[PDB]
């Protein structure tokens, strides 16, 4: 193949250009996203029961649905919570690789069979089934700076005018409204109701009858009478459209003939569907949209498209309406693209510089400058071919592939310059000879590097999903690099390089280069002199090699492992938790103080605070809240002290004084769709029918024990909420029957007034919306209000609720949890400093085994994956070792010589471990992939040394020492050229601070450390490997030259 | 409430005896009540923390504190079967005939859940067996409604 | 696929302007378009124009005074004039529908409205003319 | 049955339409509601969309709005069909 | 139409470029492909 294209340099250029064309086309068409799919696919069922308590939600909705969630393919586990806001979410999580559209469809079909069993009020709210493991592309907030709109007004505008256009925009796949369209709110007055002998029952009946849309037939309808001349629709009652029309609904006509209108017993207003959440952006009322990326969409395209769509709506906004963008992953993605291109552009410059320093002509310099971009461009086409996207991981895969691509270019070009100079051969003929020396090894290298990088792609779960991105990127780039090194670079060597006079090593040049050439000739002589002396007493260095191997194992065992570096993503969260029974108003003061702090003591760093009163990440409730802090651009935040990690610690410290609440700030995870990754995720499970109180006791027992091993476990805590006071009201069935009060009128009066009730629909400015009846707030606040509500008996007398009811305080749950269908309590935690989360997990199970009979446990989330993917790393890499060995055995036609390559593996690893240990980094996935590329390069260097040495013995007859010394002399320069260019090319990654620097630091420092020791150590050690392995496995004469 | 009041309430609910004792020593109000009027004694009677009940009473806790609906720690202990706590409360002067806003007595509550031994203790301490809640019902009425024949006997 | 010749335009109510205002805007655009016959030709609505309909108001006060329930009223009007699917029956082994509707001659013209009686709570038969009024208006036979 | 256009649209069409989001590869949606009591909502998907998937996703969104529709509309049966294929043949049946 | 008018020139720029490249490999020349590609209008004028 190289010979064919040396004689057809334009055919070679044509293949290169078609490759570049295919790659450029892929770049204009591939999806771009921050991350590929990494979280296991999850489907969430959401339902709402207005006015329902947690236990009511769970026992009428959650359990009914859960009992039908079987016979679903590839389900890993199921979890749910049912809470005091009337909300249930059931999350089913599927194995990695499950088609999420199939999983959703199967969940939906099982759900739809339980639907007729759910209370009608839950069915009427709509039970949604959504893919919930994807994360937000962006969060749009909406405010009115004129101050003229409540959050309900803003939400209605967003629901009616903005939400669907957004949903219709190119690349959007889901959209969540922060609030609701308007509902018609009827706020009942129990004094006025009683005055007219009425109840919420009669109000609800009158609305259904007088807010109706009646199908009435036609004049002249079919089948018609003969001779009919008129056909026309009959129009009877139509939905009401205004508060005025609702107010004149006729409840009753009194004895004197006077009229009781709905507005005589209720206030009537457009309002929200519910009022649990107060949303504020920098302390002003707000609504908003949470926007998700559609599967396989381009995230950059969608964000731009969303922003254009909102720009085109902006003229038709009511005065003051303002769009804000507190969250958007697009900017961070652009920094990643720009930092990766920057790294590529400057790695090409550095290769130019090193190529010129050593080969001293601009023609040789052009060839790597051409071949590397051809392979990178072409690599995108291979990614397009396999369905992958441009994301953070594939892009860092390519910067990691620079070392291998640069090496292919340097190895080809440096070897032709050496053959030319050592032999005076002309370009065309020196390239033919030089390619003959390296071509077989380049193909064996491609196989060997496949066996290094491909087994990665077979890790399970979330980690395998990440590795798969690196594995496919690096292997595709590597394969393409070899193709280009057998096709384009030989043809470019033969037609662009100019001859070198035999024996000329530039030692007679003037100026700096002549000094360099005389210094580097001297250095090579010292080097081969040194290797010669080392080869005289190989045993001493075999002892030194063992010292290195034991030191690597020692360093490896002590380097903490982790998942992905934290990043300053420009956004963080601050949690607000108030005591039991604390009210919305009390939580709002704390959020106001939190908001004030960020916009005051962090003015330079903070752009906005999006505060949500009514939910947290422990749960929902009036005593819970979250503030999402959006920071100014990283550019305007120079300094260690102005990064998320530092702002977060200052805030938490400042909030330690807040006495009404627990207030904590913290960073986002690197992959917010996956969360934590730090620690374990334990589920305590009621497996007899022990009930909630016994489960809490067992949970408290386990928590107490855990706090008594603080050397092993730390911060082991419940994820959910504690029991809170509730008001238990007993209806006396006997007294109700005696008075002639029906229980349906009783429970409907209590529920509609105190919880509210969805009656039916109305039409507001052309759009269908809900009607809700509820008591006006002042008659539904405290236990004494109970007695102001009257129900009408069969005999027509009004009976106060106090006549047939009693009440008491008790404790119960604001949020019930279930795991795989059984009552459960989730416990978070983490291994103590310097301890393994794998061993912390072992202690947890031993403590758990002491709990009362009927209590059991299970692991979920990141901990579930661990217990199903720890046996993988040694066996997957046993496989890699064996295949590398086999590939090497074919390349060299020997069972023993592969050992002289494989023994270089610890030489790069010890420098990587050293660089990560010194810098206090972890064994994370970026470190791991860098390890394999360092091992890759180091193995490639040894393969060519050993190939040159073995060929010198085989086809030139040289004895062992002369062949080894001569191979090592020939390979010194290209090994140093690649290593100097790559080490320099990766330096910006090691010292990077700012946007994305957590990832760059991680790929940079293990690679730079590994590259240093690999090169310095391998150029002395693989000659030793080759000599001792050749001497140990042999028979007849091979120390001496032969014919 | 105020500072050390809140920590004592949560201490009594969680059953943390040493910490209850420590908060006592630091001058915490034994009779600190939350929003619904529960004292530490309410909390410890509800959750069944016998030792905390003793420690609170030894330190002068109102044995007859009532919540905002009129219920006392004896109601809670009698309702949820904590016999030893019912005896400790009565020994320390708990009003055996206290009525909540519904006219409900510890005897009604103990009877409604069938705690036969508690019912005998309360009777021994002078529980009015004919006491009536707001609906005219006695512990006997409760017994026969529940079909509890043993209880029905004891309550004449 | 259909047509392929020409264009296919959608005029859209994006405030809550309502159907009458949308027709006006549509008529405006159609008039302008007919004033560039060198550019556009045969630009026309795809759908239907508003037609007379019979608007019948039930007086809630008179119904309540007579003791006639609104459900009996709307069900009598709807079932007689529009017809109603009641339940299923079996015809030669196969399940099919039952429909109740007025015979045609009692549901043709506005004067037929008053021949329909609803029974009050006190058992008296009340004609529809006692608690209803009606007028002609215009509305859409087909909303898009 | 017996419904006028506005009744059809405001009790059936809008209720279903408001649930027609979160569907993959949708290009646009159109509907008409008429004096015969009939509504047709047509969702049109990008070329190359698997029509069996598109139908299944539409059906699943529809089935969530079903409990909100008048009982008389539910009893008639709400169909969800692939409507872009054309007639192979039309058979007529007469009695001579 | 409003999503597929920009296609015909760019899709056929692509076709032109690849034809050129294929011709350049066939003839081992960057210039000789032009003596083939220039025949394209000769059939088009008769079709038009
Ligand atoms: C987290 N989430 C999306 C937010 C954020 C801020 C908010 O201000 C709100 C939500 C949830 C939305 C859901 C909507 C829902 N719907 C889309 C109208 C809804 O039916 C309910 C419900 N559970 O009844 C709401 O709470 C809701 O009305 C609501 O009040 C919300 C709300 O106030």
């Amino acid at each position: 193949m190289p010979n064919f294209f040396i004689d057809r340099p334009i055919f070679a250029w044509v293949i290169a250009i078609i490759i570049m064309l295919a790659g450029g086309l892929a770049i204009l068409k591939l999806p771009v996203a921050q991350y590929p799919t990494i979280a296991p696919p999850a489907v969430t069922i959401s339902a709402s029961y207005p006015g329902a308590d947690a236990k009511t939600v769970q026992d009428t909705v959650t359990q009914v649905i859960e009992q039908n969630m079987n016979g679903i393919d590839n389900l890993m586990y199921m979890s749910s919570n049912s809470d005091s806001t009337g909300t249930v979410q059931i999350t089913l999580t599927f194995e990695s690789g499950t088609d999420a559209d199939i999983a959703q469809v199967q969940v939906q079909n099982k759900l739809q069979l339980a639907m007729p069993l759910l209370p009608q009020e839950v069915q009427q709210q709509g039970v949604s089934v959504e893919k919930s493991s994807s994360s937000f592309l962006m969060v749009v907030g909406v405010i009115n700076t004129d101050g003229t709109m409540t959050q309900e007004d803003i939400s209605d505008y967003v629901a009616a005018n903005m939400k669907d256009a957004i949903s219709r925009t190119s690349g959007v796949g889901d959209v969540q409204l922060f609030g609701s369209q308007y509902a018609m709110r009827i706020w009942m007055n129990p004094n006025e109701l009683n005055k007219f002998q009425l109840t919420p029952v009669d109000v609800i009946t009158a609305i259904k009858a007088q807010n109706a849309q009646v199908a009435a037939g036609q004049l002249g309808g079919t089948p018609p009478v003969k001779g009919q001349q008129l056909n026309a629709s009959i129009i009877a009652q139509t939905r009401l459209t205004s508060t005025e029309e609702f107010g004149k609904i006729l409840l009753k006509v009194n004895q004197d003939g006077s009229r009781v209108l709905l507005r005589d017993v209720a206030k009537i207003e457009l309002g929200g569907e519910n009022y649990d959440i107060i949303a504020e952006f920098n302390g002003q009322p707000a609504s908003g949209l949470g926007i998700k990326l559609a599967t396989g969409a381009n995230a950059l395209d969608t964000a731009a498209a969303i922003r254009a769509e909102l720009a085109k709506m902006e003229p038709f906004f009511p005065s003051g309406l303002k769009i804000v963008y507190p969250y958007d992953t697009t900017p961070f993605v652009k920094i990643s693209i720009h930092e990766v291109v920057k790294t590529l552009v400057e790695a090409i410059i550095l290769v130019f510089l090193v190529m010129y320093l050593f080969l001293q002509n601009f023609r040789a310099t052009l060839i790597p400058t051409i071949a590397v971009p051809v392979v990178l461009l072409g690599t995108f086409a291979v990614l397009a071919a396999f369905g992958f996207s441009i994301n953070t991981l594939t892009m860092f895969g390519m910067v990691l592939a620079i070392g291998l691509l640069v090496d292919d270019a340097i190895v080809v070009v440096e070897n032709v310059e050496r053959v030319m100079a050592e032999e005076g051969l002309p370009p065309k003929e020196a390239t033919r000879k030089s390619m003959g020396q390296i071509q077989g090894a380049l193909v064996g290298i491609a196989m060997v590097l496949s066996a290094v990088f491909v087994p990665m792609a077979f890790f399970g779960g979330s980690t395998g999903a990440i590795y798969r991105q690196f594995s496919i990127t690096i292997v595709s780039a590597m394969a393409l690099s070899v193709l280009v090194a057998l096709i384009l670079t030989p043809a470019l060597c033969a037609t662009m390089l100019k001859p070198i006079a035999k024996g000329d090593h530039g030692e007679g040049k003037k100026g700096f280069f002549g000094w360099f050439n005389r210094m580097f000739e001297k250095s090579t002589h010292h080097y081969t002199d040194s290797v010669g002396g080392i080869l005289r007493s190989t045993g001493r260095y075999l002892v030194l090699y063992l010292i290195i191997v034991v030191g690597m194992a020692y360093l490896f065992v002590r380097l903490p492992s982790s998942f992905l570096p934290d990043e300053d993503q420009g956004v963080f969260m601050t949690m607000v938790q108030l005591p039991a029974g604390a009210t919305q108003e009390r939580t709002q003061k704390v959020l106001n103080e939190v908001t004030h702090y960020y916009l005051t003591k962090e003015k330079n760093n903070v752009e906005s605070v999006f505060a949500f009163n009514g939910f947290g990440f422990a749960g929902r409730g009036q005593n819970t809240g979250i503030a999402f802090v959006s920071l100014k651009d990283w550019a305007d935040r120079p300094g260690e002290e102005n990064k998320v990690e530092a702002i977060t610690m200052r805030a938490t410290r400042a909030f330690s004084q807040i006495k009404d609440a627990m207030v904590f700030a913290f960073n986002l995870p690197a992959i917010v769709e996956l969360g934590t990754a730090t620690g374990f995720d334990f589920e305590l499970i009621d497996q007899a029918g022990l009930g909630h109180e016994k489960l809490t006791q067992a949970r408290n027992q386990l928590l107490a024990e855990a706090a008594k091993h603080p050397d092993m476990l730390t911060s082991v805590r419940p994820n959910g909420l504690e029991d809170t006071p509730q008001f238990k009201i007993d209806i006396d069935q006997e007294k109700a029957q005696a008075l002639g009060v029906s229980i349906n009128d009783i429970n409907t009066t209590l529920g509609a007034a105190w919880g509210g009730s969805y009656v039916n629909d109305f039409i507001d400015r052309g759009r269908v919306k809900k009607v809700y009846v509820m008591s006006e707030a002042k008659y539904r606040m405290l236990p004494d209000d109970i007695g102001d509500w009257y129900v009408r008996a069969a005999d027509g007398q009004m009976v106060p609720f106090s006549a047939f009811s009693s009440s008491r305080w008790e404790y119960g749950s604001p949020r019930l949890e279930r795991y795989n269908g059984l009552p459960s309590m989730e416990i978070l935690g983490q291994a103590a400093p310097g301890k393994s989360t794998g061993e912390a997990m072992e202690l947890m199970e031993q403590l758990a085994s002491k709990l009362p009979t009927g209590v059991g446990y299970d692991w979920t989330g990141m901990s579930y994956q661990e217990r199903l993917s720890g046996n993988q790393a040694p066996s997957l890499y046993a496989i890699s070792l064996i295949v590398v060995f086999l590939c090497l055995a074919a390349l060299y036609e020997s069972w023993s010589i592969p050992f002289s390559v494989m023994l270089v593996v610890p030489l790069g690893v010890i420098g990587a471990l050293l660089a990560a240990t010194f810098r206090g980094l972890t064994n994370d996935v970026y470190f791991q992939v860098g390890l394999l590329t360092t091992i890759g390069l180091s193995a490639k260097n040894a393969i060519l040394i050993v190939e040159f040495a073995k060929d010198l013995m085989d086809k030139e007859g040289k004895g062992l020492i002369e062949a080894t010394l001569d191979a090592v002399r020939m390979r010194l320069r290209p090994i140093l050229m690649t290593s100097l260019a790559f080490i320099l090319g990766v330096m910006p990654l090691v010292i990077s601070t700012g946007a994305g620097s957590g990832a760059q630091n991680a790929v940079g420092t293990g690679v730079m450390g590994g590259m240093v020791t690999a090169t310095v150590l391998a150029i002395f050690f693989v000659p030793v490997f080759f000599v001792v392995v050749r001497r140990r496995f042999s028979r007849k004469n091979e120390d001496i030259e032969h014919s | 409430g105020s500072d050390l009041g809140k920590k004592l309430l949560e201490a009594a609910r969680a059953g943390r005896d040493d910490e209850v004792r420590i908060l006592m020593a630091n001058g915490a109000d034994v009779n600190a009540a939350d929003v619904v009027g529960w004292t530490p004694l309410h909390l410890a009677a509800y959750w069944g923390h016998l030792e905390i009940v003793e420690v609170l009473l030894k330190n002068g806790a109102d044995v007859n504190a009532y919540d905002t609906l009129g219920s006392t720690p004896l109601h809670l202990a009698a309702h949820f079967g904590h016999l030893e706590i019912v005896e400790v409360l009565l020994k320390n002067g708990a009003d055996v005939n206290a009525k909540d806003d519904n006219g409900i007595t510890p005897l009604h509550l103990a009877a409604n859940r069938g705690h036969l031994e508690i019912v005998e203790v309360l009777l021994k301490y002078g529980a009015d067996v004919n006491a009536q809640d707001k609906f005219g019902k006695t512990a006997f009425d409760i017994s026969i409604n529940n079909g509890n024949e043993d209880l029905a006997e004891i309550l004449q």
